[PDB]
């Protein structure tokens, strides 16, 4: 039971220190020291080996299954369908509507791209700058600070729900996201305006705001795949 | 966490270490050894065959339909580089005697009997190793010749602790604060090695490259370990304390 | 295969050997004069005093054993050592913190790097032929021949020893009929090809692959 | 045969073009023809047919006019007639037709279910126009219109209007 | 790990003292976190070097040549060594080398040594 205690490292160093007590401090260290090396290094490693060598087993298995394939089926088709569904709105523009154009061009300019990336560093630092005891001020450039980058947020979400397809917008499963955080926003303002709030809402209705951070890796497509992987499974 | 603190007061639940009781610790063991067997199969399990697909993706669509796309279409004379075989391995010993020199000091003993006798054994490194520097004025650099020292910072380091060392007996003389942290910097003498074993600048060079292929991951463990912090503060705004 | 891994990668092992002595010494100085004192996690069983109790500290740390506790021992504001003739430092936030990560992501490299070094063994159906059939072929063969006495000498069928896994239809006769004889087996053991000239074809193939006595090869 | 003085463009689609999807699928790609071969491009819009051609009646003069156009020294010929190229080869004018496809059949339910639900029923009337748009090789099969996107999927017809232009 | 989840379930309100249990649903903030971060974050880590390092190992991979089983086969032709043996001469010496030759001296020690440890 003591040796076993031991190998699972919680207690290791108390024992050590009852034995140091009780037949000095010289040699017992290498019995406990070469234990956790060989006793639990050595076969964390082996067990980590074992299971990372046998999962290949089952991957190479699982590539006769198709699942890579059919995920890549999936990949490419819902890519598709973005790319096809700009046709349309590039040619449904050919009341009058020339001005839907500009705000189309802006979405995907770099000058936009950035705009909502440093509304998202606001956003963070509102956020972020919490502190047991705000000064007073603070908590109302806090308070401010949440509602006007609540507006802009939702302000260009729409614009994309308009400059973009309804159907089309809700494609992209990133897409799909931003319209969740940015609708939980809505319920904090009617929620805290109407002092409905409780301790539970204001929890998650904080996550949210939270998770617009994620706004940021967009480009990145080391995480894309990890997501798209992962919700496939 | 506290894995003995709960067996313990279940051993004692069961009066006390006997044959009848005490064998509760079976339930414990039995938990523990199947219970952390679990997690590491469904959990190794996701982050293996999922994160394997992921990246078969980022390799096998990000490289062909990205092939595809683009398949649309001073002195310079009698100097002595010799003798740097020998000290090859030579100066690979003073390094690792070195690092002990300093791995011997007794920081407890401010007036130590100790530190006087190893004062005098950095004196004999500090000047040895100051010997070197010179060496490599014969050799091309010395931020001249198209900067071939610049190109190898390796080598510079080199330069950076004998300079550290050098400066501390400047200071020595004023016995000022500053020294204090000045001693502390002087650790870097082990990672000099590095420069000059050719097999161990190979695995410092592949831990690198690693880090950067890992910047993907870590920078999204940053931002979710932030996210929960974000959250953290929310519901523990100083709630915490306690007379 | 996993002892004789960590043979073939000594110098990833040393990185994590220069990383204890690296912080040690760095603990050893910024808080060499903390105050011991019982009650406290630096005691006189846990201190930078000498090297040896200042790298077991470390190992300490390093397997997660109240670590945060010792963190919070050299913050500043603590007494000092009674040798000494507000003496400890804020740096501990960042040394415990930083070693803690560093010194688990290099296991992380030494443990992986043991892992796919070794992967081959790891990862193996043992359904096809590997070494250690080979090797027990060895044995039976030494007990059928001792030391450099067989050249063919082969008129009975006493290395019947092969079981399922590389006279059922003959095919052993035929095998038979087709050092010398170790690589007999491999090269039809696989079954790589049966097309009357697999010899011809491997004659050409360890003609690029290799060197050695090419006299017996054919056979 | 001659050369007409031209090599008219015409457009198949993905489909039928006598439903509104395949429309908007070329309206936006024929403007950017003309902003980018100013006076090079010219385009023409009729409604008869061009397969009876000999090298109704309204089918008569349908061919001269063309021809009219194409005197005038590309030419864009838009028609409702052509969804496959046998429909062209009829005739012997050095047509240069362009076809739109969408390689997984699976993506034209989720493109003709979002327009409006009462064509969604017409998608086999439709699906099956482009199976039959799937058998030709490369000799009936010229222009590749494959990408999804527009900028990176017209700049692929401009380059292949530099082989005389 | 622990005093800190009983130090939390343990809060009342901003600036005051701790109620004993107070809320234990605050328990799912650290459970989630610790699953999430602890467990299933540090996994795609370790997960992604295993899978890093098959990319560099693999960078010879070459796909023309057949199986690495072969690479290890081909190898091992420069095998089939003399294996030192030794077999008696003397006839005295034959009657004990059979017997600790013998598969039952090989397991009859196993249960000695077995024995010798309980
Ligand atoms: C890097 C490799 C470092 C290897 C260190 C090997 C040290 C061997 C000699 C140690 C020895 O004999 O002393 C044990 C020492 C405790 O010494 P002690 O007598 O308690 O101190 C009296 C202070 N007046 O210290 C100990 O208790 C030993 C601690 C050893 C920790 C090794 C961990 C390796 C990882
Ligand atoms: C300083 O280096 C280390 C110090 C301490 C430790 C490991 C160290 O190195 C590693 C080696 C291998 C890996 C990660 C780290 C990879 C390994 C692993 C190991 C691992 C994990 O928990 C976080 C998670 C993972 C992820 C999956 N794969 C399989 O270790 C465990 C436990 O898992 C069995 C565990 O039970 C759940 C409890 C503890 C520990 C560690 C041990 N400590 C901190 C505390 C308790
Ligand atoms: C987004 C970067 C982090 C900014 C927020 C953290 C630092 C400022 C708040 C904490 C200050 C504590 C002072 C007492
Ligand atoms: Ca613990
Ligand atoms: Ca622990």
């Amino acid at each position: 039971l003591t040796v076993f205690q031991c190998i699972t490292m919680e207690g290791w160093t108390d024992v050590l220190y009852w034995v140091n007590d009780a037949v000095g401090r010289d040699w017992p260290w290498i019995y406990f020291v070469t234990l956790i090396i060989i006793g639990s290094f050595f076969v964390l490693n082996l067990v980590l080996g074992v299971l990372s060598g046998e999962f290949s087993k089952e991957r190479e298995k699982a590539k006769a299954r198709g699942d890579f394939q059919k995920l890549r089926e999936k990949q490419q088709l819902e890519e598709d369908l973005k790319g096809y569904l700009d046709w349309i709105t590039q040619a449904e523009d050919i009341w009058n509507r020339f001005c839907r154009r500009k705000c189309r061009a802006a979405v995907k300019s770099n000058v936009f791209y950035w705009l909502v990336i440093f509304l998202v560093f606001l956003n963070t630092l509102t956020i972020a700058s919490e502190h047991y005891n705000q000064p007073n001020w603070l908590t109302e450039v806090q308070d401010t600070a949440n509602k006007a980058l609540l507006a802009l947020f939702t302000a260009e979400m729409l614009l994309k729900m308009y400059s973009l397809g309804l159907q089309a917008y809700f494609v992209s499963l990133f897409n799909r996201f931003d319209c969740f955080v940015v609708c939980g926003g809505i319920l904090e303002t009617i929620l805290v305006e109407t002092k409905i709030m409780s301790p539970l809402g204001i929890s998650v209705l904080r996550c949210v705001r939270l998770l617009r951070i994620f706004k940021i890796t967009r480009y990145w497509n080391s995480l894309s795949n990890l997501v798209a992987s992962l919700l496939n499974s | 966490e506290d894995w003995n603190s709960v067996m313990y007061d279940g051993i004692m639940a069961y009066g006390g270490p006997s044959f009848p009781g005490m064998l509760v610790c079976i339930y414990f063991i039995i938990l523990f050894i199947c219970g952390n067997y679990i997690l590491l199969n469904v959990f190794l399990a996701i982050a293996v065959d999922n994160l394997a697909d992921a990246e078969s993706l980022t390799s096998a669509q990000k490289e062909e339909e990205e092939e595809k796309e683009r398949k649309k279409l001073f002195r310079l004379q009698c100097h002595r580089i010799v003798n740097d075989t020998i000290f090859t391995n030579l100066i690979l010993f003073f390094i690792l005697l070195s690092s002990i020199s300093l791995a011997a000091e007794d920081p407890v003993q401010h007036t130590s009997f100790r530190n006087h006798i190893l004062f005098y054994f950095d004196i004999v490194f500090t000047t040895i190793f100051t010997l070197e520097i010179i060496l490599k004025m014969t050799a091309y650099g010395a931020f001249l010749h198209k900067g071939s020292f610049c190109r190898n910072y390796f080598n510079i380091l080199d330069l950076l602790v004998v300079s550290v060392s050098l400066i501390s007996f400047g200071i020595q003389s004023s016995a000022i604060n500053v020294v204090k942290i000045l001693r502390v910097l002087r650790v870097l003498r082990p990672l000099r090695a590095i420069n000059r074993a050719k097999g161990l600048k190979h695995v410092v060079q592949c831990v690198f490259v690693a880090i950067r292929t890992i910047g993907n991951i870590v920078i999204v463990t940053t931002l979710l370990q932030f996210m929960f912090a974000c959250i953290g503060v929310q519901l523990f705004k100083g709630k915490l304390y306690t007379c | 295969t996993f002892i004789k891994s960590f043979q073939a990668l000594p110098y990833v092992a040393l990185l994590i050997v220069m990383l204890f002595f690296i912080y040690a010494v760095i603990g050893m100085q910024v808080f060499g004069k903390i105050a011991l004192n019982d009650t406290t996690e630096i005691n006189r069983n846990n201190n930078f005093q000498t090297f040896p109790q200042a790298v077991l500290l470390l190992f300490r740390c390093a397997t997660g054993e109240a670590w945060q506790d010792i963190m919070l021992a050299c913050m500043p504001g603590k007494k000092c050592a009674p040798e000494s003739e507000p003496c400890g430092s804020s740096f501990a936030v960042f040394y415990f913190i930083s070693f803690y990560m560093l010194c688990a992501f290099l296991i992380i490299n030494l443990f992986v790097a043991v892992i796919m070094d070794n992967f081959d063994y790891l990862t193996r159906d043992w359904s096809i032929l590997g070494p250690h059939h080979l090797d027990e072929f060895k044995r039976i063969w030494a007990e059928y021949d001792p030391e450099a006495k067989g050249r063919i000498k082969h008129l009975d069928v006493v290395t019947l020893l092969r079981r399922i896994q590389p006279c059922p239809h003959r095919v052993a006769c035929k095998r038979l009929v087709s050092n010398a004889t170790l690589f007999a087996l491999v090269r039809t053991a696989l079954r790589i090809k049966t097309e009357g000239n697999l010899e011809q074809a491997n004659e050409e193939l360890r003609a690029i692959i290799k060197k050695l006595l090419d006299q017996v090869v054919p056979p | 045969d001659v050369v007409p003085s031209m090599r008219p463009v015409v457009l198949v689609g993905p489909s039928l073009k006598g439903y509104e999807v395949t429309d908007m699928m070329q309206k936006a790609l024929f403007d950017f023809l003309k902003h980018r071969f100013e006076g090079r491009i010219s385009i023409t819009r009729v409604t008869a047919d061009i397969s009876l051609a000999k090298r109704l009646a309204e089918v008569q003069s349908e061919i001269e006019r063309i021809f009219e156009l194409a005197r005038t020294l590309l030419v864009v010929l838009d028609a409702d007639t052509i969804n496959h190229p046998a429909q062209l080869s009829k005739t012997s004018l050095a047509p240069i037709i362009v076809y739109v496809k969408i390689s997984s059949p699976k993506v034209l339910q989720r493109l003709i279910k979002s327009r409006g639900k009462s064509q969604a029923k017409h998608l086999n009337v439709q699906m099956v126009a482009a199976d039959k748009l799937a058998q030709c090789p490369p000799e009936l099969f010229d222009v590749i219109l494959d990408e999804n996107q527009l900028e990176d999927a017209c700049e692929h017809l401009a380059d292949y209007l530099e082989a005389y232009w | 790990w622990p005093e800190l989840l009983y130090r939390s379930i343990d809060s009342h309100t901003e600036d005051k003292g701790p109620i004993y249990n107070y809320r234990v649903e605050i328990s799912i903030f650290f459970i989630i976190y610790i699953i999430i971060i602890a467990f299933f974050m540090m996994n795609i880590f370790v997960g992604f070097v295993i899978v890093t390092f098959q990319e560099q190992g693999e960078q010879e991979y070459k796909n023309c040549e057949l199986d690495k089983n072969q690479r290890q086969c081909v190898e091992y032709a420069l095998k089939a060594r003399p294996l030192r043996r030794y077999i008696p001469k003397n006839q005295h010496q034959y009657k004990v080398w059979y017997v600790v030759n013998s598969t039952y001296f090989e397991y009859l020690m196993f249960v000695l040594i077995l024995l010798n440890t309980i």
